[PDB]
């Protein structure tokens, strides 16, 4: 089934970006 | 692999090392990335990759470097690079673009379908001459698919969104959010297994019509029945057994675990294969019987083409296209593309087999036409 | 043959036919009239009954 | 031989004619013109019937304005309650195809007839509950088209070989015999005083037969084409006919020519039933384009229409009280119309 | 009113019987296909009556598929009245012959008002030509009864796509296929009536009758969904 | 009353001329499809050849095809055969007939016995003597 698919991968990159966003400002600091 | 589960790891990796700095040169510290310990001077301190991070089995070797002076100060630059995920983020901005397109591509899609579904069943329910068993099954799939569209914008809707922006940390479980969630999956999953599986009841009663001998089809309508909303509670209820047992997440949405997504992926394939070789049959009948006739040498496969376009969307002949693609091609940029217009063929699908079966149709044309001529007869 | 005694029977049945007493057409017109007139409180296709009596309703 | 008897014929159908001529004092039209007319007739469905398989043929009410009796093809002839929607009777045919039905005044005997030749009459009498054969008739050639209770013990009825009957239902023989139509008799309409009945038939002419005597009074030859149906006006005085060339015609037999045409240049579809009202003045036709007309008697207008049936309306039928009329179509229902205020 | 009660009880079970009664029935009168055996006169249908009142009434079954098929016999020759009455039968199985008066020219015009007929568009007539050895011995006889009776078979030739029959006169061949393109040319010339046409040559005695009615009443009932599902 | 009158014929030469008229009263007579029928001495009655309602579809029997001509005339009111090249198998009892009913393409029972509404007829003996 391909949407349920579809909403798996954008949950996945949801959690990857905020992971990443989250690394970033860890690293900026303050 | 959640962002709450992210926010609980950095606490405890922020708490681990405040309990490390009070039971303990260039004096180690929390700069919010890593607890850095006491550092010799005039030397490249090195610090592990620190656990709470997504990707740390893959960088679990790496290592963050800064230099200690010979003053007892720490320097200015860091080195991150063994620590860091190795896919670029531009690409990724990049797909939130094309997912965010998508997403409202298919809201809209399933917006117009759900209009016109509902106007289609008021239409067919409304007229008296049209109570047809045909009309019947072609009730039930229009309500199938109504279903269908309001779980998936439920599910949607109802859906957490993420908090980067927040910052701060937050209550992660939600005594409402989360359930309201696994009630719209549950229900979402019902509907679709629901959609294929009156598909493949609506080409089972058209293969029965056209192939057997003249049997009675009003004893065993009631089969027809009990099979279309059967079948989906048949597969759903030990999929939604084993997600509470052995993968339990704050949604079911993510498949982390293949093996319970190929309980969902063979009784879908196994209902579009079977429409497909019903597919064939009915298309080879219906050659047969077009070739019979031998109007003209044109006008033959003009209407073989014409039937091919009225016949694909009822049966899911497009979802046997993209049936074969295994993940490893999935993984590449291209499926990203595809997904679109396999999304856009799946919503709008409601949408043409409801103009198809209703707007299109000559007999639903003279009902309401005749219909209109009363009300018009009746007003002067 | 047959044919001369259907020709027979035919020419009898005129004869049957012609003597026979006609009335003028206002007369019976009128008579018809008459009872279309008299006749036409009693009609409930003509005079709608109302609600509580119709059976129907 | 021959010649001087057509000679001879034509002479007297010459006379006869000079005659109608003679006696044609005025016009219905022009005396009628001074009349208020009846208006829009709006009449709505009440009740609707669905029991009937196959295609409807022919009803009939019955003395009561309670029961009707309703025929299909599919070999059904079933017995209506028209107040609650209830079969109060379903009775399985021997013959599969059936062209009339008639219910008996006492409220005792069920006819049906059709291409079988013969005419099966059903007892209600039975005390085990039980439809049965009372009794079949079988002397007619051609096929059977109209059949109408006297009584509980004669029967006339009508035939596709030219002829019409009248059967003794105690003994089972025909009591007499009527010879005088050149084509298939589809129609018969029998007096309220049952002294006189009349026949329609597909040679364009209508026959008032006389019961006792055994022969035609009257020939009325106004029609170009089939004559469908026939009906009496409610004195027993005049008589409306109805053909394939989409036209009615009001016959009287005293002034013994046609009186009024009822017709309309959209209309090219053939007649089916016609039918009047208690009083008169409506006179109800079934079209054969899927709809009924209800004709002003007296001003020859269309007073209202009845589009109610998918398929073309076979037969149409009048209560004796006057208090509803029933359709009868090819698409196997029974629409029950009345009027509303 | 109780006694009103019990008299509305009664009929409502009444009613419910009989209703148990025309659904037990339904499905014996639908899966029952109709067939109206029709010929123009002495064309040997008696032949088909005894290998496939006023009506007579065949009942035959292949394969758990019941007909009914119904010769039409001591009826008058005036036929535009009662044939409205076989409006709604499965198919009109129409047998004329192909050897005083021409009786070929009255099949073809009775064809053409069974075809062009309002209430018959929607019901299939099956076409079958009998008296092929009879026909064969006339062609072969040597005298005219097709080029005298019409002219057109003068200027025709032999369909490439037509099936001869291996030790047959192509002048039989011929005969066959021109009167079976006559009756093509008269159902084809109409084109608007949604039903269609199927002819068969047959022998004096065959077996195969059957089960080419069986396969053209299956064609029509799969023309027919079809129809209804838009496909064609 | 429908009633149609047959004018012409009688006693012709083979290979002669000859022409029928049919006069129609009682009805309306450019609605009905028409048609001759004829019958032999010692045979049945056959088609022979039709006219529809305005004249355009035109068909006759093939043995007589290309040598007879029908015409009707809806304003004189009349239906007209010419008969040019007879043969000495054309001796027979001609009925000018009409189709039963109105703004319809068949008809049925034209070629019966006991037709109602076809016309008395005319004789033509077209023998060599
Ligand atoms: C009948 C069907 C074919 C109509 C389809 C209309 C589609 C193609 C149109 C209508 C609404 C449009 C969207 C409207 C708004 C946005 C937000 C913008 O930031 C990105 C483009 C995007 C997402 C558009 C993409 C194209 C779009 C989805
Ligand atoms: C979330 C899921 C469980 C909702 C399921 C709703 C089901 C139980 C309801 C909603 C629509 C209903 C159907 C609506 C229309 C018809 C056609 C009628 O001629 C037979 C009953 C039938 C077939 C109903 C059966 C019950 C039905 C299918
Ligand atoms: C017609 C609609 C309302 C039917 C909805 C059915 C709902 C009410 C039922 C069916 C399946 C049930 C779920 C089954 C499993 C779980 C996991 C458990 O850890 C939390 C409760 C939860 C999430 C249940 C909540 C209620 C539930 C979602
Ligand atoms: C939950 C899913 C897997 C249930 C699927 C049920 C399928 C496998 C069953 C139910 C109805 C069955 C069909 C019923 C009738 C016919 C017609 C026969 O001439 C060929 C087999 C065929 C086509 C059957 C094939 C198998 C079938 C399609
Ligand atoms: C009983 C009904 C619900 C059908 C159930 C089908 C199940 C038992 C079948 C169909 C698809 C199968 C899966 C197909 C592919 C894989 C990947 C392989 O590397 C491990 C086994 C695994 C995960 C299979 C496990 C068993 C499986 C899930
Ligand atoms: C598959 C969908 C998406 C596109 C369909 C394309 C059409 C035009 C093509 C592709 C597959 C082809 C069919 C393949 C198999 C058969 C069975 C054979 O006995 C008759 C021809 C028939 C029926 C072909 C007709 C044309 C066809 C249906
Ligand atoms: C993006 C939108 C425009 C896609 C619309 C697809 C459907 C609804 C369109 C595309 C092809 C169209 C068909 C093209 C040709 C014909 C033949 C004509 O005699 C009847 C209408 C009919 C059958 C059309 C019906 C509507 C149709 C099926
Ligand atoms: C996914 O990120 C959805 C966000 C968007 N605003 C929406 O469709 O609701």
């Amino acid at each position: 089934h391909a949407q349920g698919t579809f909403t798996s991968d954008k949950s996945k990159y949801l959690d990857e970006r905020a992971a990443q966003d989250f690394v970033q400002w860890l690293l900026d600091g303050g | 692999q959640t962002a709450g589960e992210l926010y609980q790891r950095w606490e405890r990796y922020r708490r681990e090392c405040q309990e490390t700095l009070a039971a303990a040169a260039c004096n180690g510290s929390f700069d919010m990335y890593v607890c850095w310990d006491y550092a010799a001077p005039n030397a490249t301190a090195r610090a592990s990759c620190p656990w709470y991070l997504p990707w740390h089995h893959h960088v679990a070797a790496g290592f963050v470097l800064r230099q200690c002076g010979s003053d007892g100060q720490w320097g200015l630059w860091r080195d991150h690079t063994q620590c860091e995920n190795p896919e670029k983020n531009e690409a990724f901005l990049d797909q939130r673009l094309i997912l965010e397109r998508l997403q409202v591509m298919y809201t809209v899609g399933y917006s117009l379908s759900l209009a016109t579904l509902l106007l289609a069943l008021l239409i067919l329910s409304l007229f008296r001459r049209l109570h047809c068993t045909r009309n019947y099954i072609h009730i039930n799939l229009f309500t199938s698919f109504m279903l269908r569209a309001a779980a998936i914008l439920s599910r949607d809707r109802l859906l957490p969104r993420p908090g980067p922006y927040l910052g701060d940390q937050a209550l992660a479980l939600w005594n409402q959010a989360l359930a309201a969630c696994r009630t719209a999956q549950i229900v979402t999953q019902y509907c679709v297994g629901a959609n294929y599986t009156w598909l493949l009841v609506e080409g089972v009663y058209l293969h029965s019509l056209l192939v057997l001998v003249g049997g009675s089809e009003e004893g065993h309508f009631r089969y027809y029945l009990l099979l279309g909303w059967g079948a989906p509670a048949l597969f759903v209820i030990p999929w939604v057994i084993v997600r509470y047992l052995y993968e339990n997440t704050q949604c079911w949405e993510r498949n982390e675990v293949k093996a319970i997504w190929w309980i969902i992926r063979t009784p879908i394939l196994m209902t579009i294969l079977i429409n497909f070789l019903i597919f064939i049959r009915i298309l080879g009948i219906l050659l047969s019987k077009l070739r019979t006739r031998q109007m003209r040498c044109r006008d033959y496969r003009l209407r073989l083409a014409r039937s091919t376009l009225f016949l694909v969307p009822l049966l899911g002949v497009h979802e046997v296209v993209f049936a074969p693609v295994t993940e490893e091609q999935a993984r590449g940029a291209l499926r990203f593309a595809k997904l679109g217009f396999e999304i856009f063929l799946s919503s709008f699908q409601g949408f043409l087999v409801s103009v198809l079966y209703c707007f299109i149709n000559k007999e639903v044309q003279s009902e309401i036409r005749r219909g209109w001529h009363h009300c018009r007869l009746r007003r002067s | 043959t047959a044919s001369i005694a259907q020709a027979r029977k035919l020419v009898e049945q005129l004869k049957m036919e012609a003597n026979i007493d006609r009335i003028k057409v206002s007369k019976a017109a009128a008579d018809l009239m008459a009872y279309c007139e008299a006749h036409a409180k009693e009609d409930p296709l003509l005079t709608p009954v109302p609600a509580s009596e119709n059976p129907f309703r | 031989e021959l010649d001087q008897l057509r000679q001879e014929a034509e002479q007297l159908k010459n006379q006869i004619r000079d005659a109608r001529k003679a006696c044609a004092d005025a016009t219905l039209s022009q005396i009628t013109n001074n009349i208020d007319p009846v208006g829009r007739i709006q009449m709505r469905t009440r009740r609707t019937l669905r029991g009937h398989l196959a295609k409807i043929y022919a009803m009939h009410w019955g003395t009561d304005s309670r029961l009707l009796v309703s025929a299909s093809q599919d070999g059904k002839l079933i017995i209506w309650d028209s107040y609650t929607t209830n079969k109060v009777h379903a009775i399985p045919l021997r013959s599969s195809w059936v062209m009339t039905c008639a219910y008996a005044p006492s409220g005792n005997y069920v006819a049906c007839g059709g291409l079988d030749n013969i005419c099966s009459i059903y007892n209600l009498k039975t005390r085990e509950g039980n439809v049965r054969v009372s009794r079949e008739l079988a002397g007619h050639t051609g096929y059977l088209s109209c059949c109408r209770f006297l009584d509980d013990n004669q029967i006339v009825t009508s035939s596709g070989d030219t002829t019409c009957a009248l059967w003794d239902i105690e003994t089972g023989q025909q009591t007499t015999t009527f010879t005088g139509h050149t084509g298939d008799v589809m129609s018969l309409s029998l007096a309220p005083d049952t002294r006189l009945f009349v026949s329609g038939a597909c040679d364009a002419s209508a026959k008032l037969w006389d019961v006792r005597e055994g022969m035609c009074r009257q020939t009325f030859t106004g029609h170009e084409s089939d004559i469908n149906a026939i009906c009496f006006f409610p004195n027993g005085n005049a008589f409306a006919t109805g053909s394939d060339d989409a036209t009615c015609r009001l016959f009287d037999l005293r002034a013994d020519q046609e009186l009024m045409t009822y017709s309309h240049d959209n209309i090219i579809c053939g007649i089916t039933s016609v039918s009047f009202s208690k009083s008169g003045r409506l006179l109800l036709a079934g079209y054969d384009d899927f709809n009924c007309n209800v004709w002003d008697a007296l001003k020859a207008d269309r007073a209202g229409v009845l589009a109610g049936h998918d398929n073309r309306v076979s037969c149409l039928g009048v209560t004796d009280d006057g208090m509803a009329v029933a359709t009868g179509s090819w698409d196997s229902f029974l629409k029950i119309w009345n009027g509303s205020s | 009113t109780e006694d009103q009660r019990n008299e509305e009880k009664a009929q409502r079970e009444a009613n419910k019987k009989i209703e148990k009664q025309l659904q037990k029935d339904k499905q014996v009168y639908r899966a029952t296909h109709r067939l109206l055996l029709l010929g123009a006169g002495e064309s040997g249908k008696n032949t088909i009556v005894k290998q496939m009142s006023g009506i007579f009434e065949t009942k035959f079954q292949v394969d758990k598929v019941n007909f009914h098929m119904f010769d039409v016999g001591a009826q008058r020759d005036e036929r535009r009245k009662w044939i409205q009455c076989f409006n709604d039968v499965t198919a009109i199985i129409f047998v004329v012959a192909s050897s005083q008066t021409n009786r070929l020219q009255a099949a073809l015009k009775l064809f053409d008002s069974i075809w062009n007929n309002k209430w018959l568009r929607d019901t299939s007539v099956i076409l079958f030509l009998n008296k092929q050895d009879l026909l064969a011995e006339k062609v072969l006889a040597g005298k005219s009864k097709i080029e005298d009776y019409f002219p057109e078979f003068a200027r025709y030739t032999t369909p490439e796509d037509a099936t001869p029959e291996p030790g047959e006169d192509p002048r039989v061949t011929r005969a066959k296929y021109f009167i079976r393109d006559e009756f093509l040319r008269i159902s084809t010339a109409s084109g608007d009536g949604r039903h269609y046409c199927y002819p068969h040559f047959t022998c004096a005695v065959d077996t195969e009758n059957i089960r080419r009615v069986f396969n053209d009443c299956r064609d029509i009932i799969q023309r027919m969904h079809l129809r209804q599902y838009e496909l064609l | 009353q429908v009633q149609l009158q047959e004018s012409g014929g009688g006693l012709v030469q083979p290979g002669g001329s000859l022409r029928l008229s049919c006069a129609a009263s009682g009805f309306t007579f450019s609605n009905y499809k028409m048609n001759w029928v004829r019958q032999a001495p010692g045979k049945g009655l056959e088609w022979v050849s039709d006219i529809s309602q305005s004249g355009a579809s035109i068909s006759y029997t093939g043995s007589v095809k290309g040598r007879f001509t029908i015409s009707r005339d809806n304003a004189k009111n009349t239906l007209y055969l010419q008969m040019n090249s007879l043969k000495p198998e054309d001796t027979a009892v001609y009925y000018c007939a009409r189709c039963p009913a109105p703004f319809t393409r068949d008809c049925f029972d034209v070629t019966s016995t006991t037709y109602a509404y076809r016309g008395q007829g005319t004789q033509v003996t077209v023998s060599s003597h």
